[PDB]
């Protein structure tokens, strides 16, 4: 059938507010392929996102990357925004530098 | 093995948005290098790797070729593929296919591979020995009459054990510098109190390549798999992967778990513990 | 490298 995609959100490097980093958002294990993701910056869609070429694991569901350039700070709130056929309604993520 | 070279093309119809999309992409172990896309400007092969930019013009031209050529083709498999099962013609279906070669750490061919896949679900795949198919149901059972009738593993297997495994042994030399070089995670343990009498220690991994890892909590010497957070092995977008591991322990006990970590790039696997 | 001969159709 169709399979729900799981969604991570974190940093290339450990956060260190102030200093310039990547965000991520990194979704898998989805099916079909078609998928909208949006990096939010206090709940605004950031415009510059660049992603990873459409590909799949063994188990045929697909993954890619979403990822864009941006600077913590302690006040700053990010999330990744993912919709799919799967979800009734769009699912968000905050970023957590924790996780 | 050591090594292994992967093709993976999706194709997707989308009744009413025009024909069906197709892309391509190239990997050397967990490193893509190129990529098609036939929804480009300009559909054409592009490089995704430094190593690979240096192949000439007719690399290219190939290489494109090829993909153009198969954007057709899978137009119409998806077609043969939405009678096989009797399907409307309005919904959106997708074919997948995997197909390469592994090497073994000598350099030598280990195994061959070529399986596809319909909607997510197994299809048809050349088996093993690159001369007979397993068909998943009557419908890839007609596939593989067809292909048996086109001697097409015969193609396959000439390919695998031939052009694949050396433009591989190419490719892992011209990109030696960074395919065969494996970089060590960078490990470490967090605490997170959750309660007055719990709290979760979680294992880090981070910058390795290649993506293979094992993380791992042990209670007393003892693992602790079933009360394991595991989180998916993920791309940093540097070439590297992060991956962690947690499990939630009783206040005051945190000195009896040890977090265990295997890579390829470490010399003996590591045992790290909480430093309060 | 690609699987470069003509691929038959599913």
């Amino acid at each position: 059938i169709q399979r729900t995609p799981k969604i991570q959100v974190y940093s290339r490097h450990p956060a260190e507010n102030g200093k310039s980093n990547f965000l991520n958002c990194y979704v898998s294990g989805f099916h079909p392929s078609d998928i909208e993701v949006d990096l939010l910056k206090n709940g605004e869609r950031i415009e510059k996102v660049e992603h990873s070429d459409l590909s799949f694991s063994k188990d045929w569901s697909f993954y890619l990357l979403y990822y864009t350039e941006f600077t913590p700070t302690e006040k700053d709130e990010y999330a990744c925004r993912v919709n799919h056929v799967t979800l009734s309604q769009p699912k968000i993520v905050k970023w957590d530098r924790d996780m | 093995g050591s090594h292994s070279m992967r093709y993976f093309y999706t194709a997707m119809s989308r009744p009413g948005r025009g024909e069906p999309r197709f892309i391509a992409v190239g990997y050397v172990d967990d490193t893509q290098f190129v990529r098609f896309d036939s929804d480009a400007a300009s559909p054409r092969t592009e490089p995704r790797a430094p190593w690979i930019e240096q192949e000439g013009p007719e690399y290219w031209d190939r290489n494109t070729q090829i993909f153009k050529t198969n954007t057709q083709t899978y137009r119409e498999s998806l077609r043969n593929l939405r009678g096989y099962y009797n399907q409307s013609e309005a919904g959106s279906h997708i074919i997948q296919r995997m197909y390469g070669c592994d090497l073994g750490p000598d350099g030598r061919l280990l195994r061959g591979h070529d399986q596809s896949a319909y909607d997510g679900k197994d299809y048809i795949a050349l088996n093993e020995d690159l001369s007979s198919w397993t068909a998943a149901d009557t419908a890839a059972q007609i596939t593989q009459r067809k292909w048996e009738a086109a001697r097409v593993a015969e193609q396959l297997r000439a390919y695998l054990e031939g052009l694949c495994v050396e433009w591989l042994r190419r490719y892992l030399e011209n990109g030696k510098e960074t395919l065969q070089r494996a970089d060590p995670p960078k490990t470490h343990v967090t605490h997170h109190p959750v309660s007055d009498h719990e709290a979760t220690l979680r294992c880090w991994a981070l910058g390795f390549y290649p993506a293979e890892i094992t993380l791992t909590w042990q209670r007393d010497g003892e693992d602790q798999t079933q009360d394991t957070e595991l989180v998916e092995t993920r791309p940093a977008g540097d070439r590297t992967f992060q991956k962690w591991a947690a499990v939630v322990v009783p206040s005051g006990e945190e000195q009896r778990y040890t977090c265990h970590v295997q890579h390829e790039g470490l010399p003996k696997p590591l045992t790290l513990r909480w430093e309060p | 490298a690609p699987q470069p001969a003509p691929e038959n159709a599913y």
